[PDB]
Parts: C-alpha cells; structure tokens; sequence
C-alpha cells in the first residue's frame, strides 16, 4: 500500500512538473507559438526575414523569432554571417492585430553570408551590420 | 502508543516543525521553515501573494497537518461523541465518525469561503469577476491560504484513499473519481490561474457537502429533524451545485470570451483563449454531470 | 500455404523483400524522391561525391535490412547450410544445430571481414593506423561503401539482438555474457555512428569480424571432428590476441593520449564536435568494458588451450 | 513477443533522446559554452555580455545576450530600450582556453523605460532598439 501511495504521489509530482515546465516554456518561447517567421529570399543566401503573428507577437517576440531564425538557419562556422536588424519605429510594440491584415512588421532583418555581404551592406541602408 | 494513537507521530512532527520555526527570531521568508509553515511568495508588503515551488512544500506540510487533524478529531472528540449518543453498531459508529468530521471540516471551510468571497468582487456568485482580472498572478492572503489548505486537505484525503488503510468501502467507486477530479480541478485552477474562478465552485461544493453531512448524521441518529435537514439540503443543492454551476457554465460559454481579454498570450501567461475555453468547459461539465447523477440519486431517495 | 510458412520461416521475409525490391525497381525513379529508396538503399548523399550524411532515413534502412538479414540467415540455414551439414554426415542433432549457427557466422564474418579490410584499405586507417580516426573528427559525412558497411552491420546486429530477445532455443552457457555482448554491439555501433565516431569504429569492426570468422571456423571444424583443427585453432588464437587485444589495446592507448593531442580537442556543440574531456571517459569506459569481455574470453581460450595441451 | 516490442521501443526511445540531445546542444550551444555576465550600471541598465571558450563565438555571445535581454526583462511590465555593440577588433571566434579571455565580441546595455535616458547615452552612436 505504501508503494501505491509513492507511485501516486510521484505521478502527481510528474504532472505538476510537466505543467510547470509547459508554462515556463510557453512564456519563454512564446515567439515560437505566436510568431511564424517569414522569409523573402533576395539572392543565393540573402533573405529578408521578419515574423508575423497576433497581438501576442509583440516586438520582443518578433526580435526573438528573427534572431532564432538567423542563428539557426545559418552556420557561421561554415561561413561567417553578416546581418542587420532594422526597427520599424512607426508602430507600437503591440502593433499586430488579431485579423490577417497585419501590416508592416515591427522588426525586419536582412541576413546573408560573407560572399554576398555587399548586398547585405547595401540593403541595410546605414543600419549597423552585426557580423557573426 | 503510536499504534493505537495514529496522531502521535503527526503531532510530534508538527510540534517539532512549529517549535523550530518559532524559536528562531527570523520568522520571515529568510527562514527555511517558511516554505512549509506559511505561505512564502509575497510581493512586497501588499496583501497579494504570488505562486511558486514553495507552495508545494506548504501543500505537503499541511497534508501532514490535516492527517494529524483527521486522526486527532476522531480520537479525542468524534469517537467519544459517537459513543455518547448510545450508538453501538460498528458500521453506524464508523460512518458517523467520517460524517461528523466532514461536518466540522465543511462548517469551517464553507463559512470561510463565503467570508473570503464577501471581501472580493465575487459576491453573490457574480460571473463578471471571474475573468475581468484574468490572469490572476497574485491573490490575497486569505484567498491563497484557503485555496492551499483545501488543496492540502483533498490531497491528504486522496493519499488516505490510495493507502487503503481500510480498503473495503461501498462508496469507493464514485468517491475515488470525486477525489481525483477535485485534485485535478484545484491544481489546474491554481497553476493555470483562474484562482478567482475556483472559489465559487469551492463554496458551492463545501456548503452542499456540509448540509449533506448534517442530514446524513441526523439520519444516522434516527432523529426527527432528518426530513427537514434533508429538505434544506436539497434546496441548497439545487441552488448551489446546479443553479450556480449552470451559471458558471453559461459564463464559460458566453461570458468567458467577452470579459477580460480573449486573445492568447503566452508571454503574459494569459491562457484565457479559444483553446482553453473547451478545456475549462469540459472540465466543469464533467463535474456538473456527476452532480446531476448525484441529484438523480437524491431524487430516487426523496 | 501456411504449412510451408510454419516450417520455412523465411517465406514471409522473402515475400516482403521481393515485393519491396520489385516495387522499387518497377517505379523507375531510383532517386531520393522515391520513398522506397528510404528503405532499400542509403538515402542521404552530399551532392554527387561519395560522401553520405546521417538522418532519420538511416534508421529505416536498418529496419528494412533487419528483415533482409532475417531472410538471409533463415534461407541460408534451411536450404544451403542444413543440406551441406547433411552431406557431412553429422550423427548428432545438437551438433548439427550448433554447426548451423557456426556456418552462418562463418559466412557473415567471411563476407563482412574482407569487406572491412577492403573499406579500410580505401581509407587512411590501413593497418589500424592510430592517427586517422581523430584527424577528421567529427566525421559528419560517411563514404559510400563505409556507410553501407556501418548500416548493414548495425542492421545485422539489431536483427541478432531481436532474435535473441525472442528466446526460442534453450539459453546456452554464455547467454549471460552473449546478451551483454549483443547489447554492447548495438550501443557501440549506434553511439559511434550517431556521435560521428564512425572512422574509429571500423578498426574495432575489423578485429571483431576476423576474430569471429576464425572462431566460428574453429567451432565448425571441431564439430565436424576434422583432423586439421589444431592448426586452425592456433591461427585463431594468434589472430584473436593480435586483433582483439594488441590492436584493441592500441586503440585504447590512442583514446588515452592521441584522443587529446591529435586533432581538434575543444568541445563545440555548435559544430557537433564532441571530442573533448567529457567524451574521453565515456569512450574509454565503453571500450574498456569491451576489453574486459575480450579478456574474459581470452581466459576461456587459454583454459581451452591448457586443457588440450 | 511483447519483449521484442519493449526492446524495440526502448532502443528507439534512446535513439530519439540522443538525437534530441544533439539537436538541442547544437541549437542551444550558447547555454553550455557562453556564461552570461550582467554588470549593472545604474537603475535597471546592465552592461550585458557573455564569456566562454572558443565554442562561444560571436553567434553564441549574441544568442546569450538576446536570451538574457528578453528573459530577465519583461516588456509587458515596462517597454525596454537596449542596444548591442559589436567588437570589430576581434574575429568571430576569439575566446581562448585561458580564464583571462579578452574583450567580448558583443556588449549589450539593456534598460527599462525610465532608464532609457541612461542607456541612450551609454550606447552613444549605436542603434537603440525597443522591445
Ligand atoms: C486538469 C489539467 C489541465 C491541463 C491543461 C493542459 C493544457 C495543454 C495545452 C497545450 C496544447 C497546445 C497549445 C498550442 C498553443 C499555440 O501555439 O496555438 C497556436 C496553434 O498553432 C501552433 O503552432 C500550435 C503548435 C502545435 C501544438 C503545440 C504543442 C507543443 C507542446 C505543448 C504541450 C505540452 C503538454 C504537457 C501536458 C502536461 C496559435 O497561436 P495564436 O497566437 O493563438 O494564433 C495566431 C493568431 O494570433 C493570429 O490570428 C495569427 O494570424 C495566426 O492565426 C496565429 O494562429
Ligand atoms: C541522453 C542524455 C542527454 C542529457 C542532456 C543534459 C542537458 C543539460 C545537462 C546540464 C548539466 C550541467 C551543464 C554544465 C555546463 C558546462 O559547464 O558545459 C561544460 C559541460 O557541458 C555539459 O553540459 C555536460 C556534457 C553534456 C552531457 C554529458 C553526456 C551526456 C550523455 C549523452 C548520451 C551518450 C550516449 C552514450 C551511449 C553509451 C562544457 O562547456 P565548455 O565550453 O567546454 O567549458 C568552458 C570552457 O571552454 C572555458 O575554458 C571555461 O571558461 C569554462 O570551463 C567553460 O565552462
Ligand atoms: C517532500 C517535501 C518537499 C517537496 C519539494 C518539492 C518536490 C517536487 C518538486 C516539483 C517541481 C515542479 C513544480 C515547481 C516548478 C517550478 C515553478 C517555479 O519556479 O515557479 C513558477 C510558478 C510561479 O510563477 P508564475 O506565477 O507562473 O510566473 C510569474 C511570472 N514572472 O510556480 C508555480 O505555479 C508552482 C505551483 C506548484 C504548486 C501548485 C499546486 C497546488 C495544489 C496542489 C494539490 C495537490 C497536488 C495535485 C496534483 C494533481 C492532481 C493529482
Ligand atoms: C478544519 C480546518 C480547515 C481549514 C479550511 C481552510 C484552509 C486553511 C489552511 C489550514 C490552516 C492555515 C493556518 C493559517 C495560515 C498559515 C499561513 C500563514 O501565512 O499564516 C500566517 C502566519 C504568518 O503571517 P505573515 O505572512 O507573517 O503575515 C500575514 C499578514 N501580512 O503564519 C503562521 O506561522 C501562522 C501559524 C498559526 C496559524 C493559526 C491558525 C489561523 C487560522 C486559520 C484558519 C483556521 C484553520 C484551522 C481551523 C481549526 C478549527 C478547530
Ligand atoms: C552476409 C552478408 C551479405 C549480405 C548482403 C548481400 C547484399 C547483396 C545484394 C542485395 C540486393 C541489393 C542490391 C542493390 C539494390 C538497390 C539498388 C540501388 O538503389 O542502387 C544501389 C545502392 C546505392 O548505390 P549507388 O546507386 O551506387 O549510389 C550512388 C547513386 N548513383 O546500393 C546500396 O545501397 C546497397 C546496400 C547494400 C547493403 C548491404 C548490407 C550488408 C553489408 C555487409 C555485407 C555486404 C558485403 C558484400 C560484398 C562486398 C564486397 C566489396
Ligand atoms: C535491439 C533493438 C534494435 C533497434 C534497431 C536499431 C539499432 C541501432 C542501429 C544503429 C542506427 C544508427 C542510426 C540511427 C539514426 C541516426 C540519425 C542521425 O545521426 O541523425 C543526425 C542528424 C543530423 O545530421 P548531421 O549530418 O549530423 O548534421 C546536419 C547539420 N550539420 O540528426 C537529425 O536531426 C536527424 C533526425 C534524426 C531523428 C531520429 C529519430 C529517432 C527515433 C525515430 C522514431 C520513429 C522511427 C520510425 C522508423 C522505425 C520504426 C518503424
Ligand atoms: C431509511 C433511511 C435511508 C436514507 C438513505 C437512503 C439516504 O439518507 C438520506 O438521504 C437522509 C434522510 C433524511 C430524511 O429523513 O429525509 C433521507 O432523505 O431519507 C442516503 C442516500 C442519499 C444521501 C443520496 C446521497 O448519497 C447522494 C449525494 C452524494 C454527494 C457526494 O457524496 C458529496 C460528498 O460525499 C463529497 C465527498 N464531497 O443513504 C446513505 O448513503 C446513508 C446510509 C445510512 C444508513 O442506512 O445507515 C448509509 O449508507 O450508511
Ligand atoms: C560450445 C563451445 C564449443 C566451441 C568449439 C567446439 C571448441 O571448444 C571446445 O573444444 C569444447 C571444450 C571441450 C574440450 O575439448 O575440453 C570446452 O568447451 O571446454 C573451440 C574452443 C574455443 C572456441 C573456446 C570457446 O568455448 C569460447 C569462445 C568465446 C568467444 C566469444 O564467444 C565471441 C563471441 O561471443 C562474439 C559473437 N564474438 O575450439 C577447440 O577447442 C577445438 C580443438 C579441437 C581439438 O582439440 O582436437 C582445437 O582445435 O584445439
Ligand atoms: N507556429
Ligand atoms: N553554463
């Protein structure tokens, strides 16, 4: 009977821990759930990248999604990166509406390798380029 | 004497913990025993308390406390009182013990629940306060203490059920489901907020169970007040577990989306959205259906 | 229909294999877009060069070639190996049953053994050279024949472990240690392939294959009651010592010293480089368990030699 | 035959767990290699960067900086105002084994709304983002 009690308590603790970790991951990684990255390739490796989502896809979620995509879809070890993130200061951090007519993204980034780094430098339009 | 006094060891553990906590002059969040003895997470000096891992330690410590209370009440007053009423049947005495313990616990909890509601915007079971303040990250001292104590008591009851100290019981089937759904409901309506939303259900179940246990105890004594007690009990049952629960379900249907904000936002831990409305609706509709089944039992008995 | 399947247990695997292969060849695609290529052959290839990567479809290749090896073993044992034993006029049922497995192992280790020697010869690991397995770490992309060898051997060992799991025959004396040996085969192959330690496991594949080939030859000749068994057993013990002990101790010593001083040693999860100060104890333990098992079997062989001398 | 199913399920679970371990380590290598450093200046503004071995390249430093900025600070409570400064003098991979290391490749100053005036002067001509 003691083993059954221990098993039930362990199952309850596992459920509590799983739900707590689910909450923690959703809060920390909400940019994955709410923001869907959008890529608009412009060259062999240069892509104009941003994120789209609902009101919960705030500027923080957009920045997190952009940085995640830049650091995951590109390997600086194989070839050194060159990107820049451009703010859209004309919109609030909660600009995105619930409906499909999202509008201009709050954060937009151009990322590409160093062979075509000239195109990235010319597309940033005086924005600081963060080599990686 | 611990073999025939089951509350000696829990009392010793409780008194040791309390003495160790009180003797030290820290008596605040810095003290290690503050995780178990009292509610830990508090934002500044405001009368609002957060959530965290230390709440689970509070739940376990007051699980031990409620084990002590359950054993001690029966051993000191409930059993002598049952003997005093000239009751001799083993089944009668044993069932009266649990019914009177339920009477005491519910007459302490339900009044506490209505007192806690009276000091909030949830009075008269108003459904607007359910979702206007969602998410409810922080809850008042009494609101959190009541919730955590109810969780600890129900977890203690579930642990007793699993321990099968007295396995043969004819009520085990529905009682086990009730305990499981109660633990699930409290835990979900605490970790996933909706803490303000679980209090009215808390109050309805506590008051209905209080009147049910009172009517049951009067029936066991075969007194002349059993019929009147059962009548007021069934009136309160149809008022609380059916009228108020159906009002809450209607709130989940039409007022859940309107009040507060309905867009999902994991960043702000605001889960009141379109994928949580079905979960909250089914998780209370199951309880409402079980209450309807118990109402069928009541009508068959009445 | 079912009567043949009851005894000829290779009929259903033959049916599955022939239907899969016939569909793959009749489709006419024979490319990675063909989803039968995910099972029939190795899928991931790096452009047109003979460099092949890793992925999920490598597990399905193992899954399909598990059935392939089940079919091959059962088919060979019933129609080829068993009549060959009958032609040898073996009068003992248990001895014939043991010879069945011994000749199957002879075939597998005389096919994969020279296979290992051939793939090693086309690499820089000739004569179990200590430097090459750490020069190019991580070996993310595997050569064509190299990956075929790894994948087929993994499928064969998984098939043998599965057959051992379905215990049908009586547990033999070394079942306590042979189950550990099968577990360590699967663990070592899956860890070396997944964790890019693929070059280094070839030098342990080859010693295994050659020593097992000569071991099975020794058992086959003894069960056959041949007169040429002492010479073959002497060759077996010499090559067993040289491969499973001298070469294995050289590999372990390289893990002790040449693991660090040769090749890139800094840990880098970004580049999937695990050759560091953490993987060194794991590799040394995973190979020292093997060395302990091989030393116990060396003790058994030494006991046999002492008894027969 | 249930033993076969159990063995196959356990083996597949181990393979999937190791594959997920490799995938997470490759994706989240900045957690293992880069140790964040928070050097507060005044108020809520902190000079934030990361240090580690050669595996903590500029990508790892940038990822750690972004994670700390978006984790330790809540824009919902108050809108942020930060910047990230690149050290052009160092290569993308510059951190040595030695504990002395050197000047970090990426340095970030992150502060809340009331501290935006401090972070604006701390970032100097570097572009200041809002969060
Ligand atoms: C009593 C116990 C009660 C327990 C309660 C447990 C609740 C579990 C709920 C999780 C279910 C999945 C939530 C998906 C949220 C989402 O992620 O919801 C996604 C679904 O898509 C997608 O990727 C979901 C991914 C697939 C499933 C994810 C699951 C990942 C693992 C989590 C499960 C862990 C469970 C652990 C159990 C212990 C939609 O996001 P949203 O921003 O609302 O919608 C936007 C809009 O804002 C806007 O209109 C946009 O234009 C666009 O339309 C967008 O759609
Ligand atoms: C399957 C199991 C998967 C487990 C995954 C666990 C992930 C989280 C674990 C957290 C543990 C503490 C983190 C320590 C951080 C750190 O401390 O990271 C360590 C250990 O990593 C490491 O998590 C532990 C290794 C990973 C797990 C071990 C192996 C697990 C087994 C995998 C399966 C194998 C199968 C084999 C089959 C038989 C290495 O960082 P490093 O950059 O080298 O060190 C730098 C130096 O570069 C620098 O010089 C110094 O400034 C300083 O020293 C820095 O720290
Ligand atoms: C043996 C004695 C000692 C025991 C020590 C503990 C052992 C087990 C450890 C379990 C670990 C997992 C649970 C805790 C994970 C960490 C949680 C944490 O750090 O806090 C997150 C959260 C509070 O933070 P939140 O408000 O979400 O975010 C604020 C935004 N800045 O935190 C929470 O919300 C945590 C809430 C936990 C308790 C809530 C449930 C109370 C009622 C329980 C009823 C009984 C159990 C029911 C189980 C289900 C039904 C069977
Ligand atoms: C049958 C019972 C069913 C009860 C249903 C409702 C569940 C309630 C939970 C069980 C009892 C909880 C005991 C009191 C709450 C403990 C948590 C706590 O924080 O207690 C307060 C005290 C320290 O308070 P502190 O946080 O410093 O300041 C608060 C105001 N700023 O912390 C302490 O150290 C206090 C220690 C002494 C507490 C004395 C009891 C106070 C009254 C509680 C309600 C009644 C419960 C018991 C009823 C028994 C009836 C015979
Ligand atoms: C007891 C051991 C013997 C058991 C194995 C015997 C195998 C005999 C042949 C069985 C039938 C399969 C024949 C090939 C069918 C698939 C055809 C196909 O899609 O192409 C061949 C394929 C990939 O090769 P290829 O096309 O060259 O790839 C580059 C693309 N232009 O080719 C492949 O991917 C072939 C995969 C073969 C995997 C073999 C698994 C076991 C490996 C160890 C033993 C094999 C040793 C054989 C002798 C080697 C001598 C050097
Ligand atoms: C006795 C029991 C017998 C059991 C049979 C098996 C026995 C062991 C045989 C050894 C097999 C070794 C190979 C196993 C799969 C290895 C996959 C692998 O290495 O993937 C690596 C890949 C990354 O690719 P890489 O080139 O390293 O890096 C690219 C970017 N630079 O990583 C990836 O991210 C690729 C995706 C990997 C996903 C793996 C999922 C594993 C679990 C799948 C469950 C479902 C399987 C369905 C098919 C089988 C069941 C029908
Ligand atoms: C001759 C008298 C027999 C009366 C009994 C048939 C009856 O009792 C009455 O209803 C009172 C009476 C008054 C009057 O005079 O009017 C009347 O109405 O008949 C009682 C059944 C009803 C009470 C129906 C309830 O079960 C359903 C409600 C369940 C809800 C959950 O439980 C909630 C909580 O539990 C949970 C833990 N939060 O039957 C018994 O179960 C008692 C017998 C007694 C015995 O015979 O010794 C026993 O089993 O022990
Ligand atoms: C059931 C075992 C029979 C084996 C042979 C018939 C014969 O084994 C015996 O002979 C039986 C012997 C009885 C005795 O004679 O005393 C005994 O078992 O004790 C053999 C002795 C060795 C093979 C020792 C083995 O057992 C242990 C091997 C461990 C290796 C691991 O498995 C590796 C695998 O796990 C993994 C998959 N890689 O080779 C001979 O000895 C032949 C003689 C003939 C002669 O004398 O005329 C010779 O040529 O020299
Ligand atoms: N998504
Ligand atoms: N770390």
């Amino acid at each position: 009977k003691i083993f059954n009690l221990f098993r039930v308590c362990f199952i309850s603790l596992l459920l509590i821990a799983a739900v707590e970790y689910f909450k923690y991951g959703t809060r920390i990684n909400y940019e994955w759930f709410h923001c869907t990255p959008i890529k608009e390739p412009q060259s062999g490796s240069v892509i104009k990248l941003w994120a789209r989502g609902g009101p919960s896809c705030d500027k923080r979620g957009e920045y997190k999604t952009i940085v995640k995509r830049i650091t995951r879809d590109y390997e600086p070890n194989d070839e050194h990166l060159s990107f820049c993130i451009i703010e859209n200061d004309n919109v609030p951090p909660v600009h995105y509406p619930i409906h499909e007519d999202k509008g201009e993204p709050g954060y937009v980034a151009y990322v590409g390798y160093d062979t075509d780094s000239e195109l990235v430098q010319e597309l940033c339009a005086d924005s600081t380029i963060y080599h990686m | 004497i611990s073999y025939r006094h089951a509350w000696i060891a829990p009392l010793m553990i409780l008194i040791a913990v309390y003495s160790a906590y009180f003797t030290s002059g820290n008596t605040t969040k810095t003290n290690v025993l503050h995780r178990f003895v009292a509610v830990s997470y508090q934002i500044g000096d405001t009368n609002a308390y957060g959530k965290g891992i230390n709440d689970l330690c509070f739940v376990f410590y007051y699980m031990i406390f409620f084990t002590f209370l359950r054993e001690f009440l029966m051993d000191v007053v409930i059993r002598p009182f049952a003997i005093r009423l000239h009751v001799t049947s083993k089944h009668r005495i044993k069932r009266i013990m649990e019914q009177m313990y339920a009477i005491f616990y519910t007459g302490v909890s339900g009044p506490f629940g209505i007192y806690c509601m009276y000091h909030s915007d949830l009075w008269f079971f108003n459904t607007k306060a359910m979702y206007r303040t969602y998410p409810d990250f922080t809850n008042p001292f009494l609101f959190k203490v009541f919730y955590l104590g109810q969780a600890a008591f129900w977890a203690q009851q579930a642990c007793i059920l699993v321990l099968q100290l007295e396995k043969p019981r004819k009520d085990h089937n529905e009682l086990t489901f009730h305990h499981i759904v109660t633990l699930l409901l409290i835990w979900s309506s605490y970790v996933f907020h909706f803490t303000k939303m679980g209090l009215p259900i808390y109050i309805t179940m506590d008051v209905s169970d209080f009147l049910l246990s009172f009517s049951k105890t009067l029936n066991y004594l075969d007194s002349g007040l059993a019929f009147f007690s059962f009548a007021i009990f069934v009136v309160a049952w149809i008022y609380l577990r059916h009228y108020i629960n159906l009002k809450i379900l209607w709130s989940v249907l039409t007022q859940f989306r309107t009040e507060g904000n309905y867009v999902l936002n994991f960043a702000t831990q605001q889960y009141k959205c379109w994928i949580s409305l079905p979960i909250v609706f089914v998780l209370i509709g199951a309880l409402q259906l079980v209450n309807l089944y118990w109402l069928f039992l009541i009508f068959r008995v009445l | 229909y079912r009567e043949m399947n009851y005894r000829h247990s290779w009929l259903t695997p033959f049916f599955i294999l022939v239907c899969v292969y016939s569909a793959y060849f009749l489709s006419g695609n024979r490319t990675e877009s063909n989803p039968l290529h995910m099972f029939v052959a190795i899928s991931y290839q790096v452009d047109g060069t003979d460099s092949y990567a890793k992925g999920i479809k490598d597990l399905s290749f193992v899954f399909f070639y598990m059935i392939f090896f089940t079919f091959l073993r059962e088919f060979l044992m019933d129609v080829v190996i068993r009549p060959f034993t009958v032609y040898l006029n073996v009068t003992s049922e248990h001895r014939q049953k043991r010879m069945l497995e011994q000749m199957y192992a002879i075939f597998y280790c005389g096919v994969s053994g020279p296979f290992g020697l051939y793939i090693m010869y086309h690499s820089d690991l000739w004569l179990f050279k200590t430097k090459p397995m750490y020069r190019t770490y991580p070996v993310i992309t595997n050569p064509f024949l190299f990956k075929i060898f790894y994948l087929g051997q993994a499928a064969f060992w998984a098939q043998q472990a599965c057959v051992l799991v379905l215990q049908l025959e009586k547990p033999r004396k070394d079942y306590k240690e042979l189950v550990f040996h099968h577990i360590v085969t699967l663990l070592l192959i899956w860890s070396s392939y997944v964790f890019h330690f693929t070059k280094m496991g070839l030098a342990i594949y080859i010693t295994m294959d050659v020593s097992d080939f000569f071991l099975s030859l020794s058992k086959t000749l003894n069960y056959l009651n041949s007169v040429f068994t002492p010479f073959v057993f002497g060759l077996f013990v010499f090559f067993w010592i040289y491969l499973r002990h001298v070469v294995n101790i050289r590999i372990l010593w390289s893990v002790l010293t040449e693991f660090r001083h040769e090749g890139n040693y800094v840990l880098n999860f970004a580049t999937q480089q695990y050759k560091c100060w953490i993987s060194l104890p794991i590799v040394f333990v995973l190979i020292a368990a093997l060395q302990l098992v091989n030393l116990y079997w060396l003790f058994l062989i030494l006991r046999i030699l002492y008894r027969l001398i």
